[PDB]
């Protein structure tokens, strides 16, 4: 980087410092501070196993192995832990799990197209999604395929309709029982009000909805006493 | 951004998964019509089901049957102009360049 | 019956079937039943709605030992050691962080809110278009033609049982989009010609039905020199052995 | 109070792509996957496909 | 002091990036089987190159 001989910093678009000259040598050199992953965990649960894979988010792990550094978290696990078993994914890269060829429903996400699952001497696979079985329809400029027998296929569908209705009171909520507290929360204007409000226009609305799901009859119908619909049991 | 904290992850779908999803969609719905949205996919030439969608707006097949170069001509030109249309007038895609 | 024929099957189809569709249904029924009960990852979605609304006040009530800066998070021991002039910063100072808090859990609450909003009313309309009647638009009652649905009450929402038809075995055909019988084509009126091999049939397209190709069965439009794919055969025109 | 102003446009503007993502679902549901009777949802005309 | 502060903005922020991934799959995977068109493109006039 060209450095207009007097300027002794440089910066980014979002202004932090990014070039600086050499003092003496007078050479212009860059500013990229080492740090900054995650660390994810892939476990299959702990019922069924307990050995884990390790995902570092953003990095070539060609310099993994240096350091997680807080209080006593430590490169001790590290120093040889890298070994085998190292993956480069386009989602950072992988450690604990092996690349296979074969392409399986998604089972845990990776990303970036990758999955991982934990089979087969049990170990964690990390694979490639497959997006289904492959088909080809046979196509013709003069046939046409008609079926002959169906299916009756009854499926479930859930779905939610209301929450719980919840009301505060302010003055015990962050004073309690001490007036001086009161008196001084009484300074502060009517923030309570407006929270008071909101909560009261949920808890109004979530009995409307309950009641434009389920109320769209006006009468109470019954069903006979004998129970005969042409062989179709409805108990 | 990526020194001061903050991260931006990957989609799980790549594009050229999303891109074979959208030719399964497409293959579908050419040699079989309607029928492999709700069962399995039965297959069909073209402009018999262009006859059935014919009947479905309330215009007789032989409408399809009698005109059916013209038709063709008529959908050719209009996807070519789509091409046209969309490669010029650069604020079309607003929506997605707004996210 | 009249549901059969909502999606273009005749109704002489249940009438014939009638033992083995409730056979299916009844079956179908109890593999509801058995199929949700013997997973655990069902009803995740009324699921969910508990657990963020518990999670959500277990942080509004875990954010009162919090000391936002001040020297205690006890009221009376700003009041005890401390004379009342200067207390009054670390006090004003926990009303904020305190209000600020239940700001916080207010505005989150707005927010999911106006999701359960979406949600209910996709299921009162769910339940006016897949239960009052039957409906004709594709994957909103279920996957396959839509016959019926069933209203079930679940805590704190909504399931519904989707009674649905599926085409199940299929069969190749030869099939033309019209016949020419006497210099004049002739096209389905209802339905659509196949050919099994020597003869050709005009059938129903959802279910295969062969019949007879007449003049009651087949509509005349022009004459055969315009359609490209069109066939020869007879067409029956049954007043000819009703004539003496 | 920065990040926690941040968090909450971003919660605001994740519904409304999650609205458009439903009605995207629903239009490949019902205009892709067959042919749809509803006025001015596929395209102005009768829709074919 | 401020512990139970970050671990909310977290979690909505996790639920959005989950959330983005589910709107793209139910948009977008609604079939089971990956169809094929045929080598040949005849489609009786209509080309969809
Ligand atoms: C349509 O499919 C049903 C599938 O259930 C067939 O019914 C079965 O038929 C076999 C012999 O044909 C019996 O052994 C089974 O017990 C039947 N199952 C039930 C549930 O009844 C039916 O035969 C098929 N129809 C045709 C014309 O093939
Ligand atoms: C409707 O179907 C149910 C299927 O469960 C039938 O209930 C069974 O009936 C038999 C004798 O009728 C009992 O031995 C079973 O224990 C019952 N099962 C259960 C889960 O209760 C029921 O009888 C059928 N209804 C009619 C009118 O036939
Ligand atoms: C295609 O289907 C037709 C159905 O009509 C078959 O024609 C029948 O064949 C049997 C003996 O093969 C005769 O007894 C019937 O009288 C025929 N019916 C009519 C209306 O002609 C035909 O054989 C089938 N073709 C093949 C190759 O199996
Ligand atoms: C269907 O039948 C018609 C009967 O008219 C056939 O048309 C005749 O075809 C021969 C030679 O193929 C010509 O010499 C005649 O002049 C045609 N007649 C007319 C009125 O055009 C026709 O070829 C038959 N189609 C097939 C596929 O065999
Ligand atoms: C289908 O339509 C495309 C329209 O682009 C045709 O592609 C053009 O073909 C001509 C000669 O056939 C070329 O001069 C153009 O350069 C082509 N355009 C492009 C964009 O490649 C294509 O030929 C048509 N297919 C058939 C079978 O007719
Ligand atoms: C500075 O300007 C010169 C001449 O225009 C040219 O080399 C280049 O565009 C700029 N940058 C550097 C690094 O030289
Ligand atoms: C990661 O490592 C590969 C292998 O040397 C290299 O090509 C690539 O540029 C590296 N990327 C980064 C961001 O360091
Ligand atoms: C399996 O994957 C590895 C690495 O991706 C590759 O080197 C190897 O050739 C693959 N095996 C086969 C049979 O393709
Ligand atoms: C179907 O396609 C083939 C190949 O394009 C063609 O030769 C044949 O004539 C077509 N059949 C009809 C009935 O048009
Ligand atoms: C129809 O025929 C094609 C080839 O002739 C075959 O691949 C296909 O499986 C057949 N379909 C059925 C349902 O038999």
């Amino acid at each position: 980087k060209k450095f207009l001989p007097f300027q002794q910093f440089g910066r980014d678009i979002a202004d932090t410092t990014d070039a600086v000259r050499d003092p003496q040598t007078l050479e212009i050199l860059d500013i990229t501070p080492c740090s900054f992953g995650g660390v994810s965990v892939i476990t299959p649960g702990t019922n069924t196993s307990n050995q884990v894979a390790v995902l570092y988010q953003g990095v070539n792990c060609t310099e993994v192995p240096v350091a997680i550094h807080a209080d006593q978290l430590t490169p001790t696990w590290r120093v040889y832990s890298t070994g085998s078993n190292v993956f480069q994914t386009r989602a950072g890269c992988l450690i604990g799990a092996e690349y296979v060829n074969n392409s399986y429903e998604c089972d845990i996400p990776i990303g970036a197209g990758i999955c991982a699952s934990y089979q087969t001497s049990q170990s964690i696979i990390a694979y490639t999604m497959s997006l289904g079985a492959e088909n080809s329809v046979a196509y013709s400029n003069n046939s046409i395929a008609i079926p002959t027998n169906f299916t009756i296929s009854v499926t479930t569908e859930i779905l939610p309709v209301s929450m719980t209705k919840t009301s505060v009171d302010c003055t015990m909520y962050i004073c309690g029982d001490s007036t001086e507290c009161s008196n001084l929360l009484l300074q502060y204007g009517s923030f309570c009000t407006q929270l008071k409000r909101a909560l009261t226009g949920i808890a109004v609305e979530q009995d409307k909805n309950t009641q434009e799901v389920f109320a769209q009859v006006k009468q109470i119908y019954k069903t006979p006493p004998i129970k005969y619909f042409g062989g179709f049991n409805f108990s | 951004q990526k020194f001061k904290g903050l991260t931006v992850l990957p989609p799980l779908l790549t594009d050229e998964m999303i891109a074979q999803y959208t030719s399964a969609l497409l293959a579908g719905t050419i040699t079989s019509g309607w029928t492999f949205g709700a069962g399995p996919a039965l297959q069909i030439p073209f402009p018999m089901q262009m006859a059935y969608r014919f009947n479905g707006i309330g215009v007789t097949q032989n409408v399809l049957y009698e005109n059916q170069k013209l038709i063709a001509n008529q959908f050719n030109s209009a996807i070519g102009k789509i091409q046209d249309s969309l490669s010029s007038t650069p604020s079309a895609l607003g929506k997605l360049q707004d996210v | 019956a009249y549901r059969f024929n909502g999606i273009g099957v005749t109704q002489n189809v249940l009438y014939e079937n009638q033992k083995l569709i409730a056979n299916q249904f009844n079956s179908a029924i109890g593999k509801i039943q058995d199929s949700l009960s013997s997973t655990p990852s069902a009803l995740g979605k009324l699921q969910d709605v508990v657990n963020h609304n518990a999670q959500a006040l277990n942080t509004l009530v875990k954010q009162l030992s919090s000391k936002f800066g001040a020297i205690s998070s006890v009221l009376n021991d700003i009041f005890s050691r401390l004379d009342p002039p200067e207390a009054e910063v670390q006090i004003d100072r926990l009303i904020t962080g305190r209000l600020q808090s239940l700001q916080t859990y207010v505005t989150q609450q707005l927010i999911r809110a106006a999701e359960i909003r979406a949600s209910a009313n996709l299921a009162a309309t769910k339940m006016s278009e897949c239960v009052l009647g039957q409906s004709k638009r594709v994957d909103f009652c279920g996957k396959g033609y839509h016959l019926m649905s069933f209203p079930q009450s679940a805590p704190h929402g909504v399931v519904f049982l989707h009674v649905t038809y599926v085409p199940a075995q299929e069969k190749n055909f030869t099939t033309a989009p019209a016949i020419c019988h006497d210099g004049k084509a002739h096209f389905p009126r209802e339905g659509v010609f196949v050919s099994n091999g020597t003869h050709w049939f005009v059938t129903q397209r959802n279910f295969y039905e062969p019949q007879i190709i007449t003049t009651d069965n087949t509509f005349v439009s022009g004459n055969c020199d315009v359609v490209i794919g069109i066939v020869n055969n007879t067409v029956y025109d049954p007043l000819q052995p009703e004539l003496d």
